[PDB]
């Protein structure tokens, strides 16, 4: 949906 | 640390594996997901995998164990990332397009608005060309 890891 | 948006994303990803929604991921469910991604694990290989994440050894994967596994973002193989990239880059041109990402989401049985697919592409895109090349794919999970 929006993000994951750095 | 682990953002709340990540917990949201990982909870959604978890629902992609837990087909029946019984709160646990089984080897059968892991098998269908992997086959939908062009893979083909054997019963034993599938069982070995669940094991490498089955904290309480009960045989199945619960969200806590899945969240835990995902927490292992500290990892970073150039052939393991490579196969992952390949499932997405279907035409093999070195760039994952919104349409290709959509196709994999579809096989995984996930319904997303075009806007949602553009967004996923957006957060992974680095150069701004609107696509995800190998270099950006890697950084996306390390
Ligand atoms: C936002 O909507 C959440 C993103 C969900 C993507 C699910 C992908 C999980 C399956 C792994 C496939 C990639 C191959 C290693
Ligand atoms: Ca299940
Ligand atoms: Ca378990
Ligand atoms: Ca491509
Ligand atoms: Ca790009």
């Amino acid at each position: 949906g929006g993000k994951l890891s750095k | 640390q682990l953002t709340e948006e990540q917990i949201a994303e990982f909870k959604e990803a978890f629902s992609l594996f837990d087909k029946d929604g019984d709160g646990t991921i089984t080897t059968k469910e892991l098998g269908t997901v992997m086959r939908s991604l062009g893979q083909n694990p054997t019963e034993a290989e599938l069982q070995d995998m669940i094991n490498e994440v089955d904290a309480d050894g009960n045989g199945t994967i619960d969200f806590p164990e899945f969240l835990t596994m995902m927490a292992r973002k500290m990892k970073d193989s150039e052939e393991e990332i490579r196969e992952a990239f390949r499932v997405f880059d279907k035409d093999g041109n070195g760039y994952i397009s919104a349409a290709e990402l959509r196709h994999v989401m579809t096989n995984l049985g996930e319904k997303l608005t075009d806007e949602e697919v553009d967004e996923m592409i957006r957060e992974a895109d680095i150069d701004g060309d609107g696509q995800v090349n190998y270099e950006e794919f890697v950084q996306m999970m390390t």
